[PDB]
RNA sequence: UGCCUCCUAAAAUGUAACGGAGGCGCCCAAAGGUUCCCUCAACCUGGACGGCAAUCAGGUGGCGAGUGUAAAUGCACAAG
RNA sequence: CUUCACACAUGCUACAAUGGCCGGUACAAAGGGCUGCGAUGCCGCGAGGUUAAGCGAAUCCUUAAAAGCCGGUCUCAGUUCGGAUCGGGGUCUGCAACUCGACCCCGUGAAGUCGGAGUCGCUAGUAAUCGCAGAUCAGCAACGCUGCGGUGAAUACGUUCC
């Protein structure tokens, strides 16, 4: 199955990275989740495991921007730079879920670093 | 330039050249050559390909060749043995079958000398 | 790794000696490979000892 | 555009539901990857290989191909460790059913006294492997300036989940069997 | 030195050779036929075409007018000084080999490590 | 006769005997650093030369492989 | 009486171009033949089959001698060299060809690339090589033996050594 062996090599990589890579609540971790539609992002702070800003391509201001699939990971990307900033947060880790950092995601971190978060 | 699977030396006369397949000697390279309409003194390089399919067909409707001659003559040498005629028994053990003198000789059904 | 390490794959036409003909792509220089047999001319593809007493000699 | 692909999904993949009763179209068989390798086990002596069995899959299947080196060493075969004793390629996509027509309408007949390919070579799973005999049968490699004469076996890799059910697959596609 | 096959009776036919890279000219209306089981030595001062004539008879050249014929039983051995020799940071045991362990020295089996110590190269 | 590892050693450490088993006086310019990716051995079915076993394809397989080098403690998240 | 892990002896055919093959074409001698020799014609790729003239023979048959000559082809190769072994299909003789006959046809196309120490024949129409006939005999293992002619050489200082 093409499906299950993706998902097993996935949470494989994503626990490769989280051996050295947690995410406090002075530095919280900014997680990506990828899809062939969408992508997801929610900071996690990994002492009691509580997420305190979360933004994604699902709600409808992402949904209509025009362009191609990099150019809605822009539109999340600032997203979450303005509602942690609205909740006392201006350092972060990034968390590549276990992706390529590369294309959309690349796009994600980029577009968070012009408005302030500050990786 | 093969013809039935056996690939033809370049620069080699017809009525030889045909001589390399198993099944086809001398007698018989004349008469494919005849039938077609090749001369025998034709080089096999000048061999044009619409030459080519007058002796593969001709080859495959009247003459027996490679494959399904060998698997006569190896079929023919498996039916002497089971049934135990002289000639089966004869074949077992590598000595030779047309009543040959085997006290001074035979040495091409046997291999080379022992030395006991 | 994908460009031009890999030999020139274009286009090819081949014929047989039946006359069929079909269109691939494969790396013979020119594209005219030129058979003499196929799928659809070769065979296979569409198809005792008294005996052998009697022809010689007859029945008794 | 290859045209045994076409033929595949105009009448292969109708055929397909009514001899075994499929509810969805998801679970129709077809073949994945043609793994082809030549298997160079002289080649542990006189490390002729590079001409040997690159220069001619590269003009047989169309890409250059994996020179595959060796687990563990064998005293009785006299190679070790790291050592490059195999060559293969792997045909996907467009690549591939353009290796499965030219294989079986032009090449696959020139076998010597060919007379077929026998389908009791499934595995258990419905993946067929057949073997040849040297570089002759392909076209593209030609009898002159080739080196000595080398053989290989190509694998056919199915969908299917059983044996009839990969040899329906390959019996449309005009594999010879007997 | 290691024996090759059988050789026949044709070794090397040469049949009026040319060779030539310019208005020069090096061989003009040569003839010669090499012998079997002989050892041919070649006379000549600086520049004058003793090892082009070598590489007409490997075929690394190519004559202007007239022919070489070497014949169905022989087989050669020759390398050239300058178009691959030696590379300068791999070892000597494998540029004898290639990073092999045993090698065909022709129609047998012998090591490479027995076969560069027959040529001086012992130990480390 | 110095140095490393285990049992003797009596569940912290330590512990003797001309008690019981082995190693060391190196090697590596990558077999060091870092980023990224991958999972092994064995077994079973199919396959040109090909055999118990070379390379290929598919199942099964959670550590039984591997670790520059003895042995212990470790390592599959890999330190492979 | 012909067996066959082997050993010796006398030969034949070879390893090729002073040759193979294909087409043409010239020259013998000595012999045999009525329980036989079978011309010619026809049929068969061929061994042969059938019809039957002539002859107890300087008459008729056996009888086309082959090397040679001329022309073509192969181009130094385990090959158009070599023709062993084996498969299939036939003829003849004989009551009968399995052990064990020769011949023919088609296919297969083995060793062999001039031979270790040692050894043999020959001094002229000889040696070397090429054919033909006879005796025994239903046929024949006839490459043997006894004969016949064709083409046709090289050397012999000399008597120390064997
Ligand atoms: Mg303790
Ligand atoms: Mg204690
Ligand atoms: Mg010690
Ligand atoms: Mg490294
Ligand atoms: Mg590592
Ligand atoms: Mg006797
Ligand atoms: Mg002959
Ligand atoms: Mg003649
Ligand atoms: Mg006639
Ligand atoms: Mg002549
Ligand atoms: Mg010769
Ligand atoms: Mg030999
Ligand atoms: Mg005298
Ligand atoms: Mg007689
Ligand atoms: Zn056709």
């Amino acid at each position: 199955s093409v499906s299950a062996t993706r998902r097993i090599s996935r949470l494989r990589r994503h626990t490769r990275l989280r051996k050295k890579l947690s995410g406090t609540a002075e530095r919280p971790r900014l997680v990506v989740h990828r899809s062939a539609r969408h992508i997801h992002v929610q900071l996690v702070n990994d002492l009691n495991g509580t997420t305190v800003a979360a933004a994604s391509s699902i709600e409808a201001d992402v949904r209509g921007v025009p362009g191609d699939k990099k150019a809605r990971s822009v539109r999340v990307g600032q997203l979450i730079a303005e509602r942690a900033k609205a909740a006392g947060i201006d350092t972060v880790v990034f968390d590549r879920g276990g992706y390529t950092y590369g294309g959309r995601i690349a796009a994600l971190a980029d577009a968070a670093r012009e408005n302030g978060l500050s990786f | 330039a093969r013809l039935v699977g056996v690939d033809l030396p370049r620069d080699k006369r017809m009525e030889v050249a045909l001589t390399y397949i198993f099944g086809i000697g001398r007698t018989r390279s004349n008469e494919i050559l005849a039938a077609t309409g090749i001369d025998r003194d034709l080089r096999t390089r000048d061999l044009t390909e619409e030459q080519l399919i007058h002796l593969r067909d001709y080859i495959e409707a009247n003459l027996k060749v490679e494959g399904d001659l060998r698997r006569e003559v190896q079929a023919d040498i498996r039916r002497k043995i089971e049934i135990g005629c002289y000639q089966g028994l004869r074949h077992r053990r590598g000595m030779p079958v047309r009543g040959q003198r085997t006290k001074t000789n035979a040495r091409t059904r046997k291999g080379p000398k022992r030395t006991i | 790794m994908k460009s031009d390490i890999h030999p020139a794959y274009e286009e090819t036409t081949v014929v047989c000696g039946c006359g069929n003909t079909f269109q691939t792509r494969s790396t013979k220089p020119g594209g005219r490979i030129v058979v003499e047999v196929c799928s659809q001319c070769h065979p296979f593809y569409t198809g005792g000892r008294v005996a052998r007493f009697e022809k010689r000699y007859g029945k008794r | 555009q290859p045209r045994l692909k076409e033929r595949y999904r105009s009448e292969i993949r109708d055929a397909l539901r009514k001899q075994f009763g499929y509810g969805n179209v998801m679970q129709i068989p077809t073949v994945t990857k043609v793994v082809v390798n030549m298997g160079v086990g002289e080649a542990a002596r006189d490390a002729k290989l590079i001409n040997g069995a690159v220069n001619d899959l590269a003009l047989i299947t169309g890409q250059k191909p994996e020179v595959r080196r060796a687990r563990k060493s064998i005293a009785q075969f006299k190679l070790r460790e790291g050592m490059p004793v195999g060559v293969r390629v792997t045909l996907r996509g467009d690549r591939m059913w353009e290796f499965l027509d030219r294989l079986t309408s032009i090449a696959l007949p020139r076998i010597r006294d060919f007379r077929g390919l026998s389908p009791k070579q499934f595995d258990g799973v419905g993946n067929y492997t057949f073997g040849l005999a040297e570089q002759a049968v392909f076209h593209e490699v030609d009898v002159d300036k080739i080196d000595r004469v080398r053989g290989m076996d190509i694998n056919v890799v199915t969908s299917a989940a059983t044996d009839d059910e990969g040899r329906a697959l390959l019996r449309a596609l005009g594999f010879p069997f007997k | 030195i290691p024996v090759g096959p059988r050789l026949g009776n044709v070794v090397v036919e040469v049949d009026h050779l040319d060779k030539g890279y310019d208005g020069r000219a090096l061989i003009k209306d040569l003839s010669f036929s090499l012998p079997r089981n002989g050892i041919v030595g070649v006379i000549g001062p600086n520049g004058v075409g003793k090892t082009t004539l070598f590489k007409t008879i490997v075929g690394l050249e190519t004559p202007d007018s007239g022919s070489v014929k070497v014949g169905e039983t022989v087989k050669l051995s020759y390398v050239d000084q300058a178009r691959a020799g030696i590379d300068p940071r791999k070892t000597v045991w494998e540029v004898v080999s290639d990073g092999l362990d045993y090698i065909q020295v022709g129609q047998t089996e012998v090591p490479s490590r027995a076969y560069v110590s027959a040529f001086g190269f012992k130990g480390p």
